């Protein structure tokens, strides 16, 4: 396989610096244009730098010019973007991509993307409760337990069930943003009834700007 | 960028034709190769289309890649749900040295079938009453199309007060989700009979309620 591997995202204050990483495996890739191109959250694409395959060569969107600088180490095929004097605006998610040419331009092989916040309020780790099974839901077919993910600044959280081994039946929603400027989620799963008196259910919530990585077991309410 | 313009939406049914357009200039769509992009909600963009009628790998011949002067057009032949998606044309500017994008168009599928909305509410948990802190958590799901409204009811007086609704976001088997959490004091929940979520679509009400007996 071929790919983009990108690393680097996270919160920092208006002034302030942050690399953005992306390691390729599969292509020579000391060859071939690479370019970054970001993304402001319900907004569209924007490109944002481009260097040739040697470094020779860089461009820069007049949004970024003095400020964002392109480069690569050609011998640990890695390709950065140091990001310096941010501001609120430069608040998106940023992809790495592979510029290719055969009549014309395209980029071909993308990055998973990272999140860049741009804003003078901390890192706070989420507070993280068990939403058990109501003692009704229960007596019947299928029951829903899950964790709320209180309080939180920046995004992203990832919450796994089991460590993993429990895929099927999760649903993680979408973090409503409170007027208080933190983020709350939930993550649910639905899971035969029967299984609730034999079977352990534990989510495991990573908060990687605040390096919280918590497992709350979730058990069913026996309350009346 | 958005030196291109495409439409921000276009609507056809399964089965038919829809194209999008994308108009810019001499400089750029003009004398320069156009390349078409689909993004997946939350995902990075997919090249579909690059020397402007050119499909990548895997992409079927559904998908075609048009231009005429200073506009590109993508095409979508027997056109499916799994297409629902946002589409951004791509190109070269000879005049800034930039590559550029259109603002992107949300391409809807017409005729999906109705469906009403998966509720689950939670009280608060023991852990959070004993921090002395409270959160009624509604979980929203499989509803279509993506519009509901939340009221909240403590003994079915309405509270305005303490609500965070999301905006409705897309499944990824094209239904939607959302989340509504009411914020109270230990003593605002335990005095009260019961508190009520409920969500209503297509003006029909879906309605859930938890009491503090337990
Ligand atoms: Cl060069």
């Amino acid at each position: 396989e071929v790919q983009l591997l990108e690393s680097g995202g996270g919160l920092v204050q208006p002034g302030g610096s942050l690399r953005l990483s992306c390691a390729a495996s599969g292509f020579t890739f000391r060859y071939d244009y690479h370019v970054w191109v970001r993304q402001a959250p319900g907004k569209g694409l924007e490109w944002v730098s481009a260097i040739s395959g040697s470094g020779g060569s860089t461009y820069y969107a007049d949004s970024v010019k003095g400020r964002f600088t392109i480069s690569r180490d050609n011998s640990k095929n890695t390709l950065y973007l140091q990001m310096n004097s941010l501001r609120a605006e430069d608040t998106a998610v940023y992809y790495c991509a592979r510029l290719r040419a055969d009549l014309g331009l395209y980029m071909d092989l993308w990055g998973r993307g990272t999140l860049v916040t741009v804003s003078s309020a901390s890192t706070k780790g989420p507070s993280v409760f068990p939403l058990a099974p109501s003692s009704k839901s229960t007596s019947g077919g299928t029951a829903a337990l899950g964790c709320l993910v209180k309080d939180y600044f920046p995004e992203p959280v990832t919450v796994s069930w089991n460590s993993g081994a429990l895929t099927s039946g999760v649903h993680t929603f979408p973090a409503v943003l409170q007027s208080s400027g933190l983020y709350s989620l939930s993550s649910v799963v639905t899971v035969p009834s029967s299984s609730l008196g034999t079977q352990t259910y534990i989510c495991n919530v990573n908060h990687k700007p605040s390096n919280t990585k918590v497992d709350k077991r979730v058990e069913p309410k026996s309350c009346d | 960028q958005s030196v291109l313009t495409q439409p921000p939406s276009v609507s056809a049914a399964p089965g038919q034709k829809v194209t999008v357009s994308c108009s810019g200039s001499s400089s750029n769509i003009g004398n320069h190769h156009v390349s078409w992009y689909q993004q997946l909600p939350g995902t990075a963009p997919k090249l579909l289309i690059y020397d402007t009628t050119v499909l990548s790998s895997g992409v079927p011949d559904r998908f075609s890649g048009s231009k005429s002067g200073t506009s590109a057009t993508l095409g979508i032949t027997g056109l499916q749900t799994g297409d629902e998606a946002d589409y951004y044309c791509g190109t070269w500017d000879e005049l800034t040295s930039n590559l550029v994008f259109g603002g992107g168009t949300k391409l809807t599928v017409l005729g999906q079938p109705k469906a009403a909305p998966s509720v689950t509410l939670f009280p608060p948990s023991s852990e959070e009453l004993q921090a002395n802190k409270a959160t009624l958590v509604c979980l929203i799901s499989d509803f279509y199309p993506g519009a509901v409204t939340v009221a909240w009811k403590a003994d079915s007086s309405p509270v305005k007060a303490g609500v965070e609704t999301t905006t409705p976001s897309k499944q990824s088997n094209n239904k939607y989700a959302a989340s509504s959490y009411l914020s109270l004091t230990p003593e605002q929940w335990k005095s009260h009979r019961s508190y009520s979520c409920q969500v209503t679509h297509e003006g029909s009400t879906v309605e859930k309620t938890v009491a503090p007996t337990e």
